[PDB]
């Protein structure tokens, strides 16, 4: 399953 | 055996045309098993292999809201991008991001893998300790340090180290029947004359999971590397996959080339001859 | 970066005459994602025809598998037709049952 947001943020 | 699960992201910018497009593709191994579409009519994330059809409507169903949450992420970061380079806001641009774990046969992570690339080249990458980031360029170093300023790193980790070794496992003994057991190359030399003088003999495997595979003529037990035409393993389409390898040879000489054949699925490495 | 497509084009299974199977063109380590893949009966765009998810390599470039369900004969001819920025003019590579 994917990762989710929060945590893995905008470049 | 060794495993792993990835994700590929795809972003690419249409500035006219609207929002980016945004695909993703999971795999397992040399297993596709799911993928999202942004521009598909109602947007979700669908199974692509049979032992994830299992998976309840609560799995889809996030899945399906992280994937539109990260359309919208990539569209902010190639806007972001778009002026660390200085570039036109007319060009087309792409984002592309792969994640995921590796695990022994123990099920114990091996390695966690984070990293991006804009327009083809690297951009910034989560290292081996899963701690720390390698950028390209002082574009990528704007990204870094925004990163560790917000604690980014660890927030990656948890998820290499938790859910994705969890979740990879999880699909590992669901699929064990498909992923678990290589499925060994079909194999076949074939024959074609070129002239009176010279034939072609190609050495055929097909059917094989996974893609790993080594095909080699050799001439009286001697490897013949540099005659080889050996063409890029591909697929069959039906989640199996194909190579072969030919070579050259006078005409009446063919008995003494043999084609060697290593890959998982088979009990010992094959020799085969024009047969 | 602009990367060059390799194109293969094949049969899913070894081709029997008036035998249905898959007529596949392979597309790789292409960049950018933008492309353009036709098959070809007898010269003429086949009409449903699928493709896999948009997926990438380690190096980050790119591949695609085209495919159409067909019927092998003897005097039909198949081909892949691409179009790339890479390609000043569309590749067209040539269906061959022994390869
Ligand atoms: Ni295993
Ligand atoms: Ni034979
Ligand atoms: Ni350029
Ligand atoms: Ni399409």
């Amino acid at each position: 399953r994917p990762h989710e947001r929060n945590g893995f943020t905008v470049l | 055996g060794s495993h792993s699960m990835r994700y590929f992201y795809t972003s690419v910018s249409r500035p006219g045309r609207g929002e980016p497009r945004f695909i993703s593709v999971g795999y397992v191994d040399d297993t596709q098993f799911v993928r999202f579409d942004s521009d598909a009519a109602s947007p979700r994330e669908e199974p692509r292999a049979p032992w994830i059809e299992q998976e309840g409507p609560e799995y889809w169903d996030r899945n399906t809201q992280i994937y539109k949450a990260q359309a919208q992420t990539d569209r902010e970061s190639l806007r972001n991008l778009r002026g660390y380079y200085n570039q036109s806001e007319a060009g087309s641009h792409t984002l592309q991001s792969m994640y995921g774990c590796d695990v022994g046969p123990d099920g114990r992570l091996l390695r966690g893998h984070d990293q991006y690339a804009y327009d083809g080249k690297d951009y910034i990458a989560l290292n081996e300790d899963l701690r720390s980031w390698t950028a390209a360029d002082t574009a990528a170093q704007i990204t870094q340090r925004k990163w560790e300023a917000a604690r980014e790193a660890e927030q990656r980790r948890a998820y290499l180290e938790g859910e994705c070794v969890e979740w990879l496992r999880r699909y590992l003994e669901n699929g064990k029947d498909k992923l678990e057991r290589a499925d060994p190359p079909k194999t076949h030399v074939t024959h074609h004359p070129i002239s009176d003088h010279e034939a072609t003999l190609r050495c055929w495997a097909l059917g094989f999971y996974p893609a790993e595979i080594t095909l080699t003529w050799q001439r009286d037990g001697e490897d013949q590397t540099q005659d080889t035409e050996l063409v890029e393993t591909r697929p069959a389409g039906d989640r199996t996959f194909q190579k072969w390898a030919a070579v050259v040879v006078p005409s009446g000489e063919e008995q003494r080339y043999t084609c060697h054949v290593q890959h998982e699925g088979l009990p010992k490495p094959l020799t085969l001859r024009w047969e | 970066i602009q990367r060059t497509p390799k194109i293969q084009v094949y049969s899913r299974h070894p081709a029997e005459n008036g035998k249905s199977n898959f007529l596949n063109c392979y597309v790789s380590g292409f960049h950018p994602s933008d492309i353009e893949v036709d098959l070809l009966k007898n010269g003429e765009r086949i009409e449903k025809v699928e493709h896999s998810d948009l997926s990438f390599s380690k190096d980050w470039s790119f591949y695609l598998l085209y495919y159409t369900e067909f019927t092998p004969t003897e005097k039909d001819e198949y081909a892949c037709r691409v179009n790339h920025v890479t390609l000043s003019q569309p590749k067209i590579v040539k269906w061959d049952r022994d390869m």
